[PDB]
């Protein structure tokens, strides 16, 4: 009766996180297709260049009692950072979530920006700033890669630590758009919105992972 | 003619989906009245209300913080911002993210040790 209650409370939160995940897809997928249309002057985000410094948007939870959700992700990220720094490539970190902020303040790491305390209610608006710092550094030649580090949600018992490349970006219609003002300006904005979107999706998925992990820890 | 499918969505949610006779929205270069058959178009819109004349004449208004309007054969999609976007506003948000991190390289060996320890403690919890 108490474990059943425990499960009802968790299921209610999980359904909320699952709805957020699902509600976030249309915007990202439509954007990706429009970008495809326009990408087909090459925008910096669409081409590889010599890699001198790399950037990571890291998603950690704000709360404990989630088993090794953060631990396993941090482990995977440190392994990758070292292979870069071993080669003389500097790493900048944009930290999302309290646990991540405390872990890196402790072990060192260049945290150039952060946002914590979103909990069960993350939002795009709270991610604009953190993301902006990294996009600008890329625009300025200060980053040559930008990755998202987070947990992919599978099911209430399976989550996968993941590092994906956001920058640079990873048959055709017979018609073309009338572009107001022009395609260049538009493409630049869509690419920024798309990356922001992917970071948001990474965050909500991590949260879905967190809640699942916590119910398991609550056991 | 008569109607086309409209989707209004933000990065966070699905705001509207359904057949409409037309929409009215303020574009970056001017007012826009999109009817069925309008040619393909891609433009930013300004913060403000979007007026939607749904199928069967029913009018509906939705306030948008701004975003992108995409018109293609058949479907029209408003990709709305969840907050008013702009260089200064975005930058203001970036400053805060930076200041928060500046309020307070990388010892890989210590990091591993700390994680190994944390893992150990979980194992104890597991074994109760």
């Amino acid at each position: 009766k108490i474990t059943k209650a425990m499960e009802m409370v968790a299921a209610s939160k999980m359904r909320k996180s699952q709805d957020r995940m699902a509600a976030s897809r249309p915007y990202a997928e439509t954007m990706r297709k429009v970008i495809g249309h326009l990408a087909h002057y090459k925008h910096p985000y669409l081409e590889d260049r010599d890699v001198k410094r790399v950037g990571y948007l890291v998603v950690s939870t704000d709360r404990g009692l989630c088993g090794g959700l953060n631990i396993n992700l941090f482990k995977k990220l440190l392994a990758e950072m070292k292979t870069w720094t071993d080669k003389g490539v500097q790493c900048d970190l944009a930290m999302i979530g309290s646990k991540g902020v405390s872990f890196f303040n402790s072990v060192g790491g260049n945290v150039v920006a952060q946002v914590t305390g979103m909990g069960d209610n993350p939002s795009l608006s709270e991610l604009i700033g953190p993301v902006k710092v990294m996009l600008q550094a890329y625009d300025e030649g200060r980053l040559d890669k930008l990755y998202i580090v987070s947990n992919k949600f599978i099911n209430t018992m399976s989550q996968v630590p993941t590092i994906s490349q956001l920058l640079p970006l990873p048959k055709h219609k017979s018609w073309d758009y009338l572009y107001e003002p022009d395609p260049k300006a538009l493409l630049d904005t869509l690419l920024r919105r798309y990356v922001e979107s992917q970071v948001y999706q990474g965050v909500v998925e991590n949260l879905a992972s967190e809640q699942a992990a916590r119910m398991v820890a609550m056991k | 003619a008569m109607t086309y499918h409209l989707d209004v969505v933000s990065a966070e949610q699905q705001m509207f989906s359904g057949l409409v006779e037309k929409i009215q929205v303020t574009g970056s270069e001017g007012e826009l009245g999109i009817y069925p058959g309008h040619a393909p178009l891609l433009t930013a819109i300004k913060p403000g209300m979007i007026r939607i004349v749904k199928q069967h004449g029913h009018e509906e208004f939705i306030y948008l913080s701004g975003g992108i309007l995409e018109v293609q054969p058949g479907n029209v999609t408003v990709l709305a911002d969840t907050a008013i976007r702009g260089q200064d506003l975005d930058e203001a948000r970036a400053m805060e993210a930076k200041r928060k991190a500046e309020e307070h390289d990388v010892d890989y060996a210590q990091a591993s040790a700390e994680l190994a320890k944390a893992i150990a403690q979980l194992r104890v919890i597991e074994l109760t």
